[PDB]
């Protein structure tokens, strides 16, 4: 039920330049053949 | 999602606060996590509006770290974020620094008439330097005199005096000139004697130049060669100017004089003539934070300017370069006439035969009253400087004046000429009692004009006290013929039938019963009447800031009045002892003087201390500014690690190691952590070693001071610092030389690691240790033998010589099958894979311990422990030498790598100040714990957002018991629960500090709650009435004062005992920056805050911890936020800078540290007798860089108090 | 538990763990059969005491194998403290 995917958004601002790395990371997908996250904190009490 | 990210910034920074001083862009997101089903459901639902929460987990400034949680209306989390790291688009620079912090630099109201610093006297060696070369010549000096002058004519007439233009007469007369000193039997042997001086200090450059020029003056004597280029490219003449302890002390006095002048007159237009290479420029301009509005670097030749542009780049923003020929009119040269506040002639007036005309030119460029600072030759002495001086190509240009060279003008003749050319005469001089300062003795003068008058009606109020009576009589006798009125009391003034409305008032009331002690007697309406009838006024106070807080409340009220009524000249004179005259008349006549376009300044607030007048000026306290900004960028300060705790700290990302300030800033908890010994570390282990599951400790070795004995010891520190504070339980006190320098630390570190490995596992019958240090291998074998545990050694370099990338089958073949635990000490991570394979071949469930489990860069005991450690170490000390892997802390920080730990390496901490004075990465004031867990910290009036934030920060920094107080303490109990989660019990007291009964009831309830004794107070109760004094009412005065004034009075009386078992670690009184500068409509507030300041000052003078923080506009929290005044204060931001919630926490932290430091210095007999000694107590804050472009809007820009805080103008 | 028990949740932030997790813990025993909690466990190692002992489910439960009487005596004694917690055929297959 898992899928690990290394992802890299390479970027090139102008066709003159080479392709560079804009972003990178990993993706962990909990999947199925077709409350998953902690409930948020208690709406922090006093906030200007 | 980008808006969700913006939520992190919002948590980090409030609108209008500017805590986001640089553009942070998301650089590294640790973990996003999205529920696609819920996100799609929300998108298709049509609500398209979801709630969010966000924590600004990291906010120090270098990069923000935040965790986000976005959820639906039903509170289901659509997606969350964890440690999203926004890093600045570009690394933060000093231009992004927050300059809110400032200190009351207390400096003289006028430069000292005689610069006589003992540190800059002619030291004994100098008083042996020059007198030795005198001894060479003293025999027949009286006969040499005229001859010497002839020798000094080598530029003008020496080549004609004895037909010395002919080389025969050259070889004759040049050697005869040298023999005018070498004649008495020394002759050429003096060349050796000269060298005998050059070998050491205080005589090197001068006599070395004597040698170097005398040996080559022959071509120059005939006026052919260059007098000083005879030594290539000014070999030592610059050294003679800069380093000689006869020339040098004059330059030190010049720096002192320039510092005093620029302090008293800020934003001076400075023009240095004769700067040349800039040695004098370096000396004078090196003064820290001197008020130069524009520094016109200047010399007769432009050739030096490039060098200046290289030497004075930091001042280039204020510095401009232009050449000036002092022999020529400056206006003809482009310099604006009378456009300079100060001029500095650096030993160049002797290079012009037009001395009088050059000084007249200097006057032409100086504004009326401008300050001329002259370093120049005076009071010639033949036996001391003949050789080098007699050569130069224009120093003798000036004999036309009548005497030898441009005469060695005596300070008396200097005064005569200087007065003739339109100045005030010799106002200041340098101590020239004995010798060695006559060639460079410095003088200070004013560009005299209509100037001070050492007419409007004068009214004196006060004189009731016998000292006040004496001062009133002295005023009457000394005042010039003027219309006069006199009133015993200000109430009598209110009863006065007739008063002049253009009156100049001299108020001795504060010497008598203060206004703020008796405002209920209509003294406040009398003050209104005084303001109405007053155009100028001077108040006299008797040590208001240190002994009479009511007088200081008056000072604050008048400080705000000076802003409310700018046409009303307001002056205050604080006298530490009234009995110690003649200056109040001077200040009154100064107030009558309103020369706005001239250098002379108003002197809004003077203080008479130690028999001299002084003034305060707000100067950016670069120490605490650097401390605050180090939280946001790598701020470096020159710190002495030998005497100041300096920790070799790993980077946050563990990128590398760097030296940082480890100052604990006087945390008073040393009782439960009993007898915390201070170890001055000579050698240490870079990596912290785990110790029997107690934690990670850095193995350190070094001195401990026991009766001045520097006893060597080895301990388990927790900071890896040059100086550590560690409990004795973690110290091995024996001074065993076998545990040699560095080597002993290495062995004890190795055995700490080995004992950890043996203990955390011991249960097993056999273990394997992978790639341990050879020393570590031997000591692990010894420990296993002693504990009866079969230890096997494997090395990837007897040892089981494995290899990285070895196959699992090979490991099965070779690795013993009896192993039950694996201890991977391989610093290199390459072996990691091998280690994994071991877990496949070794016993199932085999215990695993990596190098990170025994060695680490982060830390955040039975005597038998170190006894066994040293015993095992003694089994294998001879295995290696003492300096096996010794490297200095600087070298390690420069070249070490956290990812590549070098186990069995030892940092050698420098011990000499010269060796240890290094650029250390400053640490934030609140980076470390600042508060004790066994004390209650009482935040009075701090129940609002500001106070609650301060309390949560306190508990985050060691405050386990906090008491918020307020007449209406509206705080959610769940907020108390939240702060409890932080590790501190917080309670609300419902204490109205206005009443003694209420305060006593609250303090008794503290005991009823069984809270620890009050160890500190954060006094910040506030009531505001934005109204003018003329329109203000006494009830408003009481309303704003009593919460402040009476509150501090009650709390001080409750905690005024320094002998009590629980003295306050700090008494921080939350003052407003208006207390330091005033503010229209808030004289009430400023007077209350000034009462707070004076109570803090006199409480420190009483031996009790105290301090004040002159806060600006707190946007994130406080009344500015709940009242939604952010826009109003932003509209006047140029007047009051924004103080963030966390920057306010930093300011309070530094105030606490200042109070503790003041107490400790009092233990070091610091008296804090006068206001000049308590600038550190008052942390001035909230004043932005004052832009001259906004001078019109800034209602206090004309106040010299803020002079150092002004931005370049051109 | 990621399902008294400290009802944590998988994918919880390290800051939340610092807020909730007790600071006196010296060892961590991850018995989560589902590997989803693994990441959470890693975050615990960042918030818990440095050098905190770690034990995963593989360290206490495994599918491969390749004693004092007091041992089983204590085991059965402790079991007898909580036998009624569930029925006999709780997860019989
Ligand atoms: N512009 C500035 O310079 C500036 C800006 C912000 C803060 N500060 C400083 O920081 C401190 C806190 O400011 P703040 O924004 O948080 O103001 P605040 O919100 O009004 O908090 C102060 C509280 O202390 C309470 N209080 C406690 N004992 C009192 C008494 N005996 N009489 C009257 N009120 C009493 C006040 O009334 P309640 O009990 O009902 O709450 C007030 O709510 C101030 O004292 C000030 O020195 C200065």
């Amino acid at each position: 039920g898992s899928m690990t995917i290394s992802f890299k958004i390479d970027s090139c601002l102008s066709k003159e330049g080479n392709l560079s790395l804009s972003a990178k990371g990993q993706l962990a997908l909990t999947i199925e053949d077709v409350h998953h996250l902690p409930p948020p904190e208690e709406e922090h009490p006093h906030m200007n | 999602l980008d808006v969700a990210f913006q939520t992190v910034i919002g948590a980090y920074s409030s609108p209008g606060d500017r805590r986001l001083r640089c553009l942070y862009v998301p650089t590294h997101v640790d973990r996003i996590t999205l529920v696609p089903s819920l996100c799609l459901a929300t998108a298709e639902s049509g609500c398209e509006k979801v709630a969010f929460n966000t924590i600004n987990t990291y906010d120090k400034g270098d990069y923000l770290s935040g965790d986000i949680v976005v959820f639906d209306a039903e509170q289901t989390t659509l997606f969350q974020v964890e440690n999203i790291t926004f890093k600045p688009f570009s690394p933060p620079d000093a231009s992004t620094d927050h300059a809110m912090f400032a200190r009351w630099s207390w400096g003289p109201l006028t430069p000292d008439s005689l610069l006589d610093n003992p540190e800059y006297w002619a030291t004994a060696q100098d008083k042996e330097a020059i007198p030795i070369i005198e001894r060479i010549v003293y025999f027949y000096i009286r006969s040499f005199l005229s001859q010497l002058t002839l020798e000094e004519r080598q530029q003008a007439a020496f080549h004609l005096q004895k037909q010395i233009e002919w080389l025969e007469q050259v070889l004759a007369s040049a050697k005869e000139g040298r023999h005018l000193w070498y004649d008495p039997g020394w002759e050429n042997d003096t060349e050796a004697q000269i060298e005998h001086l050059c070998t050491a200090n205080s005589y090197h450059p001068h006599v070395r130049l004597v040698q170097r020029v005398g040996q080559h003056l022959l071509p120059t004597v005939r006026s052919n060669g260059n007098p000083f280029d005879l030594l290539d490219h000014d070999g030592l003449l610059t050294e003679f100017y800069t380093n000689t302890l006869s020339f040098g002390p004059a330059l030190h006095y010049a720096r002192e004089l320039v510092a005093q002048i620029a302090h008293r007159y800020q934003s001076m237009d400075i023009l240095e003539i004769g700067a040349g290479t800039g040695g004098a420029t370096k000396y004078v301009l090196a003064t820290p934070q001197l008020g130069f509005n524009s520094y016109t670097y200047t010399d007769i030749s432009t050739g030096f300017f490039e060098q200046a542009r290289e030497q004075f780049a930091p001042f280039e923003d204020r510095m401009v370069f232009e050449p000036l020929d002092i022999r020529r009119s400056p206006a003809e040269q482009g310099f604006e006439p009378h456009a300079y506040d100060l001029i500095i002639a650096s030993n160049v007036l002797h290079a012009t035969p037009d001395l009088e005309k050059t000084m007249a030119h200097a006057r032409s460029l100086l504004k009326p009253g401008g300050q001329m600072v002259i370093l120049e030759i005076t009071h010639k002495e033949h036996t001391r400087l003949g050789f080098i001086f007699g050569l130069f190509a224009d120093w003798w240009a000036g004999v036309d004046d009548g005497r030898c060279t441009e005469p060695f003008v005596s300070f008396d003749r200097w005064d005569a000429i200087l007065k003739r050319v339109g100045f005030s005469g010799v106002d200041s001089r340098t101590t020239d009692r004995d010798a060695n300062l006559f060639p460079t003795s410095v003088f200070s003068t004013h560009a005299i004009d209509a100037t001070v008058e050492y007419y409007p009606p004068l009214v004196v109020v006060g004189g009731q006290t016998p000292q006040s009576q004496r001062l009133l009589n002295d005023i009457k006798a000394i005042m010039p013929p003027r219309p006069l009125q006199t009133y015993k009391r200000l109430v009598d003034l209110l009863d006065a039938e007739e008063l002049p409305m253009k009156s100049t008032f001299v108020m001795l009331t504060e010497l008598d019963e203060e206004l703020f002690a008796g405002l209920t007697e209509e003294t406040f309406e009398a003050t209104k009447l005084l303001l109405t009838y007053a155009s100028n006024t001077v108040w006299l106070t008797e040590n208001a800031w240190v002994q009479h807080p009511h007088q200081a409340s008056t000072i604050g009220m008048l400080r705000s009045i000076r802003r409310e009524h700018p046409d009303l000249g307001v002056h205050v004179l604080d006298v530490d002892a009234v009995e110690t005259v003649e200056q109040v008349l001077r200040l009154e006549e100064h107030t009558d003087e309103l020369a706005s376009s001239t250098t002379w300044t108003q002197e809004p607030e003077v203080s008479w201390c130690k028999g001299r007048p002084w003034i305060p000026r707000l100067k950016r306290d670069l120490a605490r500014n650097n401390r605050m900004n180090s939280s946001r960028r790598p701020i470096y300060e020159m710190i002495d690690s030998s005497r100041a705790p300096v920790a070799l700290q790993t980077a946050r990302d563990s990128s590398s190691y760097f030296l940082e300030s480890a100052e604990t800033w006087f945390v008073p908890e040393s009782v439960q952590q009993m007898e915390t010994k201070t170890i001055y570390v000579h050698f240490s282990c870079p990596h912290a070693l785990r110790v029997q599951a107690l934690g990670f400790f850095y193995l350190v070795q070094g001195h401990v001071q026991e009766g001045n004995r520097e006893v060597p010891v080895v301990a388990l520190a927790e900071r890896n610092a040059s100086i550590v504070h560690v409990r004795p339980d973690y110290i091995y006190t024996e001074a065993d030389n076998n545990l040699s320098e560095g080597g002993g630390s290495l062995m004890v570190t190795v055995l700490a690691a080995a004992v950890l490995a043996e203990t955390v596992i011991s249960v097993t019958d056999s273990i394997l240790v992978l790639n341990p240090p050879s020393i570590c291998g031997q000591m692990l074998l010894h420990a296993g033998e002693e504990i009866g545990l079969q230890v096997h050694l494997a090395t990837t370099s007897s040892w089981l010589t494995l290899h990285a990338r070895d196959t699992d089958w090979h490991l099965r073949r070779v690795l013993p099958r009896g192993v039950q635990a694996l201890v991977d000490l391989s610093a290199d991570q390459s072996c990691e894979g091998l280690t994994q394979r071991m877990m496949k071949v070794l016993m199932p469930g085999c215990a695993h311990y990596r190098a990170a489990d025994l060695f680490t860069d982060t830390v955040s005991l039975p005597a038998a422990y170190w006894e066994h450690v040293v015993s095992l170490a003694r089994q294998g000390l001879p295995s290696v030498s003492e300096g096996w892997e010794v490297m200095p802390c600087t070298q390690f920080a420069a070249h070490a790598d956290k990812t590549r730990p070098d186990l069995s390496t030892v940092i050698s901490w420098p011990r000499e100040s010269d060796e240890a004075t290094l650029p250390t990465r400053v640490r934030s004031i609140d980076a470390e714990t600042l508060f004790a867990a066994d004390k209650t910290y009482l935040l009075v009036g701090l129940t609002g957002d500001l106070g609650r934030s301060l309390g949560r920060w306190m508990v985050q920094h060691g405050a386990c018991h906090i008491v918020l107080t307020s007449r209406n303490p509206q705080v959610n109990p769940k907020w108390l629960a939240h702060v409890e989660e932080l590790g501190g019990r917080v309670t609300v007291l419902s204490m109205d500090v206005t009443s003694q009964n209420s305060v006593e009831a609250g303090l008794a309830k503290l005991k009823d709650l069984h809270l620890p004794p009050v160890g500190g107070i954060a006094f910040g109760p506030l009531v505001l009435q934005d109204v003018m004094l003329n329109n203000m009412e006494l009830p408003m005065m009481e309303m704003v004062l009593n919460p402040k004034v009476e509150g501090v009075r009650i709390l001080h009386e409750k905690f005024s005992d320094p002998t009590s078992s629980n003295p306050l670690d700090f008494f921080v009184m939350f003052s407003s920056i208006v207390a330091v500068m005033g503010n229209p409509g808030q004289a009430n507030y400023s007077a209350a805050n000034c009462y707070l300041q004076a109570l803090a000052q006199q409480r420190v003078a009483s031996g009790l911890a105290a301090s004040t923080i002159d806060i600006g506009a707190v946007y994130g929290v406080g009344f500015v936020t709940r009242a939604e005044l952010e826009e109003d204060f932003n509209a006047i931001r140029f007047m009051f800078d924004s103080v963030e919630e966390h920057e306010l926490h930093t300011l309070f932290a530094e105030a606490v540290v200042a109070g503790r430091r003041a107490v400790h210095q009092q233990e070091q007999q610091r008296k804090f007798a006068t206001v000049l000694d308590m600038a550190d107590l008052e942390l001035t804050t909230g004043i932005p860089p004052l832009d001259p472009a906004l001078k019109d809007r800034i209602t206090f820009f004309d106040d010299p108090r803020i002079g150092n805080l002004k931005i370049p103008e051109y």
